[PDB]
């Protein structure tokens, strides 16, 4: 006979104890533990609610991805890459980038709570954690190695980490402050409620609906096998939260977690924004970007996060406005700039796309339409000098993502600045500016890439140089117009 | 800007003359953190992770130009690990529940019970510890080649610990008053024979530097625990009628010498570079004493 | 000499790096940031573009150089059309 | 806004299911086990957001019935790719649910 | 340390002995072993070339269906039912309804020859042929399960062989001929070489070719990982084969291998047939049935049984002239008696196709395409009695399919009648009739569903009791025209 | 013809008040043979395989209204036997591994060698009997739920077979002088303790009335090689310190009590029928001498 | 009285079952036959209509009856235009 | 006819591989193994139909290097959806191959 898993897992998480031959605070150092002065014994009330143990984990990972690969294998010939629209490929090119090598660094997250966490029962289930995040950033290497030898953009699901491409920066910023560049309990509570319960929902679920309404099957059964794995260690946050509050800690717990949040949002409105509402195909738009974020964001993960016990952001309508607003602009900045970018962008507005825009946000035409105009209006004139940039876009010193606002008949843009030791610092939100003040020594000597470009490290001091300092390796691999701008004849 | 043409794998892999494995394919060259010396991580240089990271990493005196070509010699992944270990493990839980069916525990000599309750339950906090330290290797090793073996390693330390739960429960089925289950903490705290373990683990838990926490761990420690703990306690079971004891451990240590080879491997890496011998052998002999230590207290105990 | 600064032009969707001289007007400033704006995103329009420091309501004269300004390397200014 | 309040102020809880061969049963089994409760289904073609208003239980034992072969509860991870409410998870059942009316 | 297979092998199949307590003929009947006088030592040299292991079984089967369901499971919302041409949904209910419980029955010949074959090495590999055909049964029993709620036509994925609907008597007759109705080395030598090797990969990899064309890669990925186990476990056909012709029975083998190929052939030109060239999509004809004939079962299967040893069978200019012919007559018939079917008829003659038609079968539009001018009228014109049956065809009394020849600019029509016992017996054939003659005691009391009909047997004797007889329990179970005739619209 | 809506499930099952399983979908009634009792199969109706079907099955004295009906326990298909089968294999395989590595066969008592060579490696020839057996039950049984309880018995006697040839091949490594692999077909023929079982085999091989292989082959025989050859084996194996043999019976054993569940419960659906309570006991006391005569020679030549 | 025959009509696909009359003329046996046939798959055109056993060369003549023929029930005819 | 006898009389042997992971392995191997043959390929999307004249070997070492993961011969038939010409199968490779020449 076997014992059933209740019956012995205490045993499993019975593993704290009192040292004696290092102290307490040298075992867990708070710089490495984030443990905020709480007792050692206190951490033991700490109850993972969603367990797992190491026979049935590896039992149970073992058929995920058997699914997984089976399912890739099948459809090697499906005409995915050969069939679909370029938009489509787009959008798988610039989640593998911005994603993969980012699940890989997760590993080290849940390695500093599996190393300094001190409550048993995180430091196992960051161990599954670990495991997960490795076949996360492992899964979606494999899956779009087989793409490498139709097309070099694919090169950057591996090469984006490791370039100082601006959309990589902005990546790697969010990641390392989130993920890799804080203590355990930090983490603990950073990552899973702001990118695990959060805004992963909206890459890995919103845009695996996409991804079945456009037929990849491969891609949607991947990125929702991954979610079930996150749905599983992002649990390992609420009961972090929740000691954290027991125990006098609330208001860090509450800042932190409002950090968190904000610093996902900037990232994946810039990453899933365009994404849903311009590179999948009018007809694969399961729903409008903003429909998906009162989802998972509102109607789901905020309200996980009040019954936890935490109180709405202080900039909640600060928010809600930037739903209606921001990823039209970061989306047009990703087009204009699109030979910065290792995708290639899909404008998204022919007049079909233009009626979806105004149904799913009214007044679009009004103002990011008056900027589509005039692009609209070059292009059928063949004034294609006028549809490529010949400088740089200012940079958030916080998202790393440009500075932008809202164009046409209410033109407004707000630049939220900053002197801090002797520099000029420049956000795009209060909330940005916020963050930078909560924690400057977290931010301050960091360098954008257009303080570098002004600093003299980007040499030569063109575009051009820019591209290069990129990572660029031919130009091939540069952004160009999804459908070589075949759209215009729809206008 | 010249034109290329599309590569048949990864940039850093495309000279390879070989066609590139799954394990290369997913494994090599993943930390960008070790890319720029100043900055670690896309932050302030002098943030404190990117102290931390310049301090213990970076700054280590166990050094090599390509710590990315270190290669796993088992070439694991986490598809093939999951394969492998739901092999071992699933036998391993066949074994438990055979076992059970034929009341083995009833059977074992009088009083092993109480030397089970001393001598194999505490292992639960060794364990752990293992795992704890296999996680800090990992998170601070200068490639993700070395990081792998390290993730898989730190499973591989929860697998063990999480056998020491269920046997220390089960065992406690058939002999409810040794204390199997309840005094676990108090003999790794208060018992001799695991105060030179507990005193060994603590020290090597707060060694951060990355090189000296992998030779600590991996070149002292755990080839400590496969020669004088494990190997001992499969020769007590059999003079003592456990005959499931020695099987399992023979399962742990099919993990303990895969340990060991990744290990040796890293070692063979790191002497490419001369200056690298004199670094590794200092750590063998700083830590040897205290791992001495703590087999001789342990050995003690399980003969007394 | 090359004078760097970050400009918001009216009904645009962004703030732009421009590098301006020392010694330009503000009308020249004005001419150099619309060249990046005007006809690429924003509609051309009769009027007469004004320069000011980012979501200020004052002015700077239309002959006035940067130098004269008091503007510092970097600062954000709007680029306006007299009301 | 008004469209974000009644979006924040729900009670709903439960499991959100990928794409697969559970979809079918766990519905079925959210109805069985929660008679009182109204079941909604959400169907985004990739997942289903199945929920009921301030508990849902999914008991293994209906779940294997519906399934129609053996079933273990953890198996349920598979499939579950996200739920909405807190969790409590054991080898009879999951529940879903929430401690505040919001 | 294991011992590698190769060293142990020999053991695993030294089960012969020498009867004592009762005699060899006892243990062996010939009625059920079909040893041919053969003394048990010589087949002790029996070497099946495609081994397996009891251990490799399990685990590969396991690995085999884990791929299979989970394709399945991906895709149950890639909307083939609904967005599939319903030719193509025809073409699903006629192969499940068809092919499922056959499968099934395969199991039978397989214990046929794991109990009486002489072989030792037979009587191991059937044993996993008993496995591979029951996973054969049961997922195709699985598959078309899901598809019951939509259409009552999927019903006879479990109903047809409980029928007495005309195509499932056809396939019933075979099926019973060549793998439950005869003794253990005429099921080694006639399943093998007819359908396991030969038509088999007509149906589940010529198909599947379409099926992915089609882009139903459920239905592909499924019929291709079936014949895997068939291209095992037909190589229990070689080694009796040599055997026979070792022991002086070449003659013998050859007639058996004759025979069971042509009833095969017969039986697989109103299956397949028209499934290849009219009910799938133009668009997703990968080659036409001629073709895949010509790689299949001219190039690769009738080579193999050459090399073996046999001679070209005595039919086989009759033969390659059927392949030109047979299956549009075939289908003509399936598609004017539709009402008969268990699946909806698709007639692909619209332009395109009859051009499709005319060039992978010239003389094809003064030949058949003379009867669908007069059929495309009639409907044109709404004559649609015109277009439905008001008698039976006649029938085969070997292939239970209807009697047929080339119609059109140059008739020509063929029956081959033989009298046996006081009885007039008609053939489609010459080979046909042959058959017959080599074994009368096999059919001469069997009555065609003609023959049941004109003997009072189906009440009334009109063509909605045949109807009922058949076995149909609803108007919607009956066949109509694939598309409801808007492909005259076309026309 | 009436208009008929779609059913959630086959025709035959849609009446059923509980949602059909994946069991119930994929194994029942599947014999279209059973159907018409004067043309089992779609030939000649004296054709001779019809003629074979009418005298074996139709015509045998065990009777019930709906053999259709029965059930196997274990609602085993073939997608969850190979997942059942495949961890209890791995599970064996992963002994004679471990066990090989431990010289395990070096330490048995002097002489056992020669008790598995007269003893233990003929059992080949016994369970290809019950293979053979098994696959006659299979073709002959009149529901498709009791052939598929055959279908599996048979791989399952296959598999017991496949162990046997592989521990022979691998004892005669250590024991080269023994006729391991070499004699078995000689004593399965000529020696005595052989021959009870051999007679039992060759009779009940020749036994085709379904009903009657049924009875003979899972009530009679089947148990009696439970009781007097694998358990012995068993308490044999103990006596002289052979402990992977009782570890590889008790796997086999599993297998054997598997059987038993199912054909009991298919005596139970049978004795819905008054009148086969007497069949089966008529059937039950012809075929018991027989085994018991094989089962007391077996014993002897063990214990000789 | 019913009278089964198998017929094959000329230009047809196939071979049908066509219930006659023992007393039915050969004329009135190829209009029966002619019903299931033509103007479904088979063209009509002028000419007179000949029954005749199948593949035979000879004709029955059009008057005579079926009982006459010595045609028995369930044998093969062939119904073809007069050349 | 021409084209039946044409079709008849080859001598083309190899294996049918369904579509999946094997198929460029295979072919690579194919190439690699027998490298005094001109292989050829029909790609007809749910397999592909790899042959030489003669004799075909696959090896399991270099279809191992190439697959890029661990792999044993027998595992091949999850893949193997049929073949041309007779087989021999054992450990270490399989080959295709005729007796005669047509
Ligand atoms: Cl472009
Ligand atoms: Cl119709
Ligand atoms: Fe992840
Ligand atoms: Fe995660
Ligand atoms: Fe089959
Ligand atoms: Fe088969």
């Amino acid at each position: 006979a076997m014992h059933p898993r209740k019956d012995w897992y205490e045993l499993t998480r019975a593993t704290n104890w009192t040292p004696s031959y290092v102290t307490e605070e040298q075992l867990f150092p708070e710089r490495m533990s984030g443990h905020m002065g709480i007792p050692l014994e206190k951490w033991e009330s700490y109850d993972e609610p969603y367990k797992t143990s190491y026979p049935e984990y590896v039992s149970i990972q073992r058929e995920k991805d058997a699914g997984a690969y089976s399912v890739k294998a099948a459809l090697e010939r499906a005409k995915i890459y050969e069939n679909s629209d370029p938009g489509w490929i787009s959008t798988l090119k610039s989640h593998y980038g911005a994603i993969a090598v980012g699940e890989y660094a997760a590993v080290t997250g849940e390695g500093r709570m599996a190393r300094f966490s001190k409550a048993p029962g995180n430091r196992n289930m960051a161990t599954f954690g670990m495991m997960d995040e490795l076949r996360h950033g492992q899964l979606q290497l494999f899956f779009p190695h087989e793409y490498c030898k139709k097309d070099r953009q694919f090169d950057w699901a591996w090469r984006a980490y490791h370039s100082n491409e601006w959309a990589a920066i902005a990546a790697k910023h969010f990641f390392d402050d989130i993920i890799t560049g804080r203590d355990a309990i930090s983490v603990a509570i950073m990552l899973t409620f702001s990118f695990e319960t959060g805004f992963a929902n909206m890459q890995f679920l919103g845009l695996a609906a996409d991804a079945a309404e456009a037929g990849d099957y491969t891609f949607a059964n991947l990125i929702s096998s991954i979610q079930t794995d996150e749905s599983r260690h992002a649990q390992q946050g609420g009961p972090a939260l929740q000691l954290l509050i027991e125990n006098g800690k609330r208001e860090e717990a509450q800042k932190k977690v409002d950090m968190a949040i904000w610093r996902a949002w900037r990232l994946f409105a810039v990453l899933t924004g365009p994404v849903m509402d311009y590179y999948t195909p009018l007809e694969d738009r399961s729903q409008s970007f903003k429909e998906f974020m009162y989802e998972w964001i509102i109607g789901q993960f905020e309200r996980s996060l009040i019954d936890l016990g935490l109180d709405k952001p202080w900039y909640w309508d600060l928010f809600l406005k930037d739903i209606d607003e921001l990823h039209h602009s970061y989306h047009m900045g990703v087009w204009y700039w699109r030979t910065t970018a290792w995708w290639n962008p899909a404008a998204g507005v022919t007049p079909e796309e233009r009626d979806w825009l105004e149904e799913k946000y009214p007044g679009w035409n009004k103002r990011w339409g008056r900027c589509w105009d005039v692009i609209t209006e070059n292009v059928l004139n063949d004034r294609m000098d006028l549809v490529s940039p010949e400088t740089l876009p200012s940079v958030c010193n916080m998202s790393q993502i440009p500075l932008v606002g809202v164009p046409g008949d209410d033109w407004n843009i707000e630049v939220f600045s900053l002197e801090h030791n002797g520099r000029l610092y420049h956000f795009g939100s209060e909330v940005d500016r916020w963050v930078f003040q909560q924690d400057p020594v977290q931010y301050q000597n960091h360098m954008n890439i257009v303080d570098r470009f002004l600093a003299g490290q980007i040499q030569p001091m063109t575009l051009e140089g820019a591209l290069k300092y990129m990572g660029f390796q031919s130009i091939e691999e540069m952004g160009k117009d999804a459908h070589d701008f075949a759209w215009a004849d729809k206008c | 800007f010249e034109s290329k043409k599309p590569m048949r794998t990864w940039s850093h892999l495309a000279e390879m003359r070989k066609k590139p494995s799954e394990y290369d394919i997913v494994s090599r060259k993943l930390h960008y953190s070790t890319n720029n010396p100043d900055s670690p991580w896309e932050l302030s240089p002098d943030s404190p992770m990117n102290l931390w990271y310049k301090q213990y990493r970076n700054a280590s005196p166990l050094k090599h130009d390509n710590w990315d070509a270190f290669t796993d010699p088992d070439q694991l992944v986490y598809r093939t690990y999951n394969l492998m270990q739901d092999g071992q493990e699933s036998y391993v839980q066949s074994l438990f529940d055979q076992f059970n069916e034929r009341e083995h525990d009833q059977m074992v000599r009088e009083g092993w019970e109480h030397t089970m309750a001393r001598c194999y339950s505490p292992l639960r906090y060794l364990f752990h510890c293992l795992q704890m330290s296999s996680a800090y290797v990992q998170q601070m090793a200068p490639a993700s080649t070395i990081s792998n073996c390290c993730i898989l390693q730190t499973a591989d330390s929860l697998r063990w610990l999480t056998h020491t739960a269920y046997r220390t429960h089960e065992l406690s089925l058939t002999y409810p008053d040794a204390g199997l289950g309840e005094h676990e903490r108090e003999l790794w705290e208060k018992e001799p024979g695991w105060q030179g373990l507990r005193e060994l683990m603590e020290k090597q838990l707060t060694a951060f530097d990355w090189g000296e926490a992998f030779v600590s761990l991996n070149l002292v420690v755990k080839p400590m625990i496969v020669e004088s703990i494990f190997k001992p306690l499969q020769q007590q079971a059999w003079e003592n009628n456990d005959t499931l004891l020695p099987l399992l451990i023979d399962s742990q240590l099919k993990d303990a010498e895969r340990h060991s080879r990744w290990s040796k491997a890293l070692v063979k890496h790191a002497l490419e570079n001369p200056d690298n011998h004199a670094v590794i052998e200092g750590w063998i002999e700083k830590w040897r004493p205290l791992a001495d230590r703590a087999a001789e207290a342990y050995l003690s105990m399980l003969s007394s | 000499s090359a004078f760097p600064v970050h400009a918001a032009f009216e009904k645009d969707f962004l703030v732009q790096l421009v590098v301006v001289d020392l010694n330009d007007s503000m009308d020249q400033v004005a001419e150099k940031v619309a060249y990046h704006c005007v006809n690429r995103r924003v509609a051309p329009r009769e009027g007469v573009m004004r320069v000011r420091k980012h979501r200020s309501t004052e002015l700077f004269p239309r002959d006035m150089t940067i130098a004269e300004s008091g503007l510092n390397p970097t600062e954000v200014i709007d680029v306006v059309f007299e009301e | 806004s008004t469209l974000a309040d009644q979006a924040l102020h729900n009670n709903n809880v439960g499991p959100i299911i990928r794409a697969g061969d559970l979809v079918e049963p766990v519905i079925e089994t959210a109805e069985i086990d929660n008679p009182g409760k109204e079941i909604t289904v959400e169907d985004r073609r990739a997942y289903v957001r199945i929920a009921a208003e301030g508990e849902l239980i999914l008991t293994r034992k209906t779940l294997e019935e519906q399934l129609g072969r053996p079933f273990n509860m953890q198996e349920l991870e598979i499939n579950l790719a996200s739920f909405a409410g807190q969790i409590q998870a054991d080898e009879d059942q999951i529940r879903f649910y929430f401690d505040k009316t919001m």
